[PDB]
């Protein structure tokens, strides 16, 4: 049996956090997605050599139901913490999820990354420096990521999947 | 045939990879083409096509259009379509086997628009006006039918059945004594219709204006998608509420008799196939407050445990259980919705708007197409009803539970969080024991009804 990881997507609605899950599991060029088929969550790839498949839980649109994070995040081994960077109320909702991850898995230390998404041509109202700052002191990686060009998926995918092997 | 000029009627222009591109497979029910991607003009004309009706594409095309047309936009083509001009044997063909289908069809349309996508008019009373205006001027025999039904619908728009239920249950509180209801206090089987009768009208009133375009997500969301907000939040008050029971019942004994009165809930919820209810409770189980209260789940009954770890089931694998679950029942029963909400949004998100065909945009249909889907899978459990009655006075308890007051969300999860470690502190910290608070029995009456 090859590795497999569960990663849980979370953060602000609203402001496109779908796309990077989306990018990730769609091919380079094939913009087709059908997110009622199981190939649409589940992932095989092959990260520092070592392959392994990667389930992906993207609650995207259920942000209402508020009740049933802890349930929906505690299926998870590492979290992609998204917010936008055209968005600062996304940016200033990561403490409290960060504080739920936390609490859920009853643990410090969470295979963690804080992923900051370019989700439109709109201003950028959160420099990469305050997101650094921020992911430094919560001891995370840091990456940013394109929704229109795909720039930066695969690094927030993989510094994760290396941030649950190395915990 | 002959038709005329584009110049002169722009949907007589024939059909090309630069206007219209099909997919691979047919209406399984009407052999018809399925299409892919198309221009507003070609996609207009396959709404309202001569060779034959395409009622699937009507339904699919008027609940989603609003993405890439505009209502007073699409007016204007469906009455641009009717007007159509002349290119002997020649002409009579026409009149009979293409102007006659083409105007039946455009009609019918209105038909469609008028009875279900009346909000459209009422939001814009101009758009209604224009209308009211084409439908007048609509002249022929053929006709007078189809306008007659037209004009009937929008003045009944504008004005704007089986055996006997079963025997309404009580326990400790009797009839009409609101003040003494709490979730002991009521029949569990009473909880569990009440909260399933209201869940369902919940659901029975979400509509598709509210879920198309991911308009729940966005800054308008209040305005656009209230029933289906109030349904979630309905939803999300009764796992809070449980919780709340729960970490609020300090003395061991009295909060196992709480939670398995909550198991009895959810038994009963599965029984009438209420997926909502079911879903409350397994969160309100697995909420971070509830999860580790180790001591309390020990004297749960495995029967018990064995119910809830089956319900728990129906959630894992991205819902694989429930979804099978739920296609191997038929109706009444109250779905999960935000299945159907992370799947019409990553749809929207995951497809583009338009494509691109020699340099030609086409509006991509088919991500409008796979939308629509999923509003109709909404749509076939709106229908039936349950055969049970309503308590008015159980109802206005459910409709009026505000579990977290006057608090901000954070301030009460801590809250409840903290109860938590109140009752069962963290380890290695030995159980402390609390004081009764309920002065009346805590045995279950059970989930089987006591009339037959
Ligand atoms: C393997 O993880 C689980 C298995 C079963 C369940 S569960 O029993 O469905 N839920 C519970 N909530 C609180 C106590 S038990 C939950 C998690």
């Amino acid at each position: 049996h090859m590795t497999e990881y569960k990663l849980v997507v979370v953060g602000a609605g609203g402001v496109g956090k779908s796309a990077l899950t989306i990018q990730l599991i769609q091919n380079h060029f094939v913009d087709e997605y059908d997110p009622t088929i199981e190939d649409s969550y589940r992932k095989q790839v092959v990260i520092d050599g070592e392959t392994c498949l990667l389930d992906i839980l993207d609650t995207a649109g259920q942000e209402e139901y508020s009740a049933m994070r802890d349930q929906y995040m505690r299926t998870g081994e590492g979290f992609l913490c998204v917010f936008a960077i055209n968005n600062t109320k996304s940016f200033e909702d990561i403490h409290q999820y960060r504080e739920q991850i936390k609490r859920v898995k009853d643990s410090d230390d969470v295979p963690m990354v804080l992923v900051g998404n370019k989700c439109d041509l709109a201003a950028r109202t959160v420099e990469s420096r305050q997101a650094q700052d921020l992911a430094r002191s919560y001891g995370i990686p840091y990456i940013e990521t394109s929704a229109k060009t795909r720039q930066g998926v695969e690094d927030a995918f993989y510094t994760l999947v290396r941030e649950i092997r190395q915990h | 045939m002959r038709l005329p000029s584009a110049d002169v009627y722009r949907f007589a222009e024939p059909d090309s990879e630069e206007n219209i591109i099909f997919e691979e497979n047919m209406q399984p029910k009407a052999g018809i083409p399925i299409i892919k991607a198309g221009t507003v003009i070609k996609l207009i004309e396959r709404l309202t096509y001569h060779m034959y009706a395409d009622p699937n594409f009507v339904r699919t095309f008027l609940t989603t259009y609003r993405s890439f047309c505009k209502p007073q936009e699409l007016l204007s083509l469906i009455i641009e379509r009717f007007e159509i001009p002349e290119p002997s044997a020649e002409l009579k063909r026409f009149r009979k086997e293409y102007i006659q289908p083409v105007q039946l069809r455009v009609l019918n349309v209105c038909r469609h628009w008028v009875e279900h996508h009346f909000y459209d008019f009422e939001r814009d009373a101009y758009l209604l006006q224009r209308m009211e205006e084409f439908i007048g001027t609509v002249r022929g025999k053929a006709m007078k039918k189809w306008v007659e039904s037209i004009t009937k619908i929008i003045q009944r728009k504008k004005i704007a059945f089986q055996s006997s239920p079963p025997t309404v249950e009580w326990h400790i509180s009797r009839p009409g004594h609101i003040e003494t209801f709490d979730l002991l206090t009521l029949h569990p089987i009473e909880i569990a219709r009440q909260l399933t009768l209201l869940e369902s009208d919940l659901y029975r009133a979400v509509q598709p204006s509210e879920l198309v375009g991911s308009v729940w997500t966005k800054e308008d969301k209040e305005i656009n998608s209230p029933n289906l907000l109030k349904m979630i939040r309905h939803t999300t008050n009764l796992t809070l509420w449980f919780e709340k029971c729960i970490v609020e019942t300090e003395n061991l004994e009295e909060r196992v008799a709480v939670v398995s009165r909550i198991i009895e809930i959810l038994q009963v919820f599965q029984e009438l196939n209420n997926f909502n209810g079911v879903l409350e409770v397994v969160s309100a189980m697995n909420s971070s407050p509830v999860y580790r209260l180790d001591h309390t789940f020990e004297q749960i009954p495995s029967r018990q445990k064995k119910i809830l770890e089956e319900a728990h089931e129906l959630s894992e694998d991205h819902y694989k259980k429930y979804l099978a679950k739920l296609r191997s029942i038929n109706p009444p029963c109250v779905p999960f919705f935000g299945i159907y909400l992370t799947n019409i949004l990553k749809t929207e998100e995951g497809n583009p708007e338009v494509l691109k065909r020699h340099g030609k945009e086409l509006i991509n249909f088919s991500k409008r197409r796979k939308v629509a889907e999923i509003t109709g899978e909404i749509q076939q459990y709106q229908n039936q009803p349950y055969c049970l009655r309503v308590e008015s006075d159980i109802k206005r308890f459910f409709e009026n539970l505000n579990p977290m007051g006057n608090s901000m969300e954070k301030e009460f999860t801590d809250y409840l969080f903290n109860k938590s470690l109140e009752i069962e502190p963290r380890n290695p910290k030995p159980l402390p024991r609390f004081p009764k608070k309920y002065s009346y029995p805590l045995k279950s009456p059970g989930v089987r009804p006591s009339n037959p």
